[PDB]
């Protein structure tokens, strides 16, 4: 006789969550990153002891099938096709999953502050986008981790490493033009 | 007592 909940409160975190809210689960593998998912639905056995919420799973990007990239931020996650049901009690708490300009303009980013830029699917490992703007000698996507300079010659973004250039030296500039100007 | 997460395998369903 299940019935669909408003909220439900997680006791040994010792919090409630509601469908939509983003929570972190235990892994099978304890030596591995806590799963992120997002709550659809949460059920219960009529007025009974066990309840189950069921999740949208976000694949972290070692966690998917192409593998973690140099482009993937550290506390990027893909949103996917992929749903299925675990217990509440997995839930080791909450966290945010931010859109990618929202997620830059945090001030500080908490252990549990990720973001998302990609939608994901589970059984072929396409993504959507296809594709996405690139910067840099690099040519590669921003990576929100690292820190990047601006040439307004060429009005796009360089990584440090990438020409001839310390980190510290880049972030005195005001002044800086890549060498194709 | 945080139970482990336990994930399906992508793109399969439950026969019941
Ligand atoms: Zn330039
Ligand atoms: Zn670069």
């Amino acid at each position: 006789p299940r019935r669909t909940l408003d909220s439900y409160t997680v006791k040994p975190i010792n919090k409630t969550v509601k469908p939509g809210d983003c929570v972190l689960m235990r892994p099978s593998d304890p030596s591995k990153p806590s799963y992120v998912a997002k709550i659809e639905r949460i059920e219960s056995d009529g007025r009974g002891p066990n309840v189950r919420v069921r999740v949208r799973w976000y694949y972290r990007p070692e966690e998917s099938i192409g593998g973690r990239r140099q482009f993937h931020g550290s506390k990027e996650v893909f949103l996917s096709d992929h749903y299925d049901t675990q217990s509440a009690d997995t839930i080791e708490g909450k966290c945010m999953v931010h859109s990618f300009k929202n997620y830059t303009k945090l001030d500080a980013v908490g252990n549990d502050d990720f973001f998302c830029r990609f939608e994901y699917n589970s059984s072929t490992g396409a993504f959507n986008p296809d594709r996405v703007a690139v910067y840099c000698k690099c040519e590669m996507p921003y990576n929100p981790d690292d820190l990047m300079v601006q040439c307004e010659g060429c009005s796009d973004w360089f990584h440090p490493a990438c020409i001839e250039m310390s980190a510290e030296e880049a972030k005195r500039l005001d002044h800086f033009f890549c060498e194709n100007c | 007592a945080t139970k482990a997460a336990r994930k399906s395998a992508p793109a399969t369903g439950g026969v019941k």
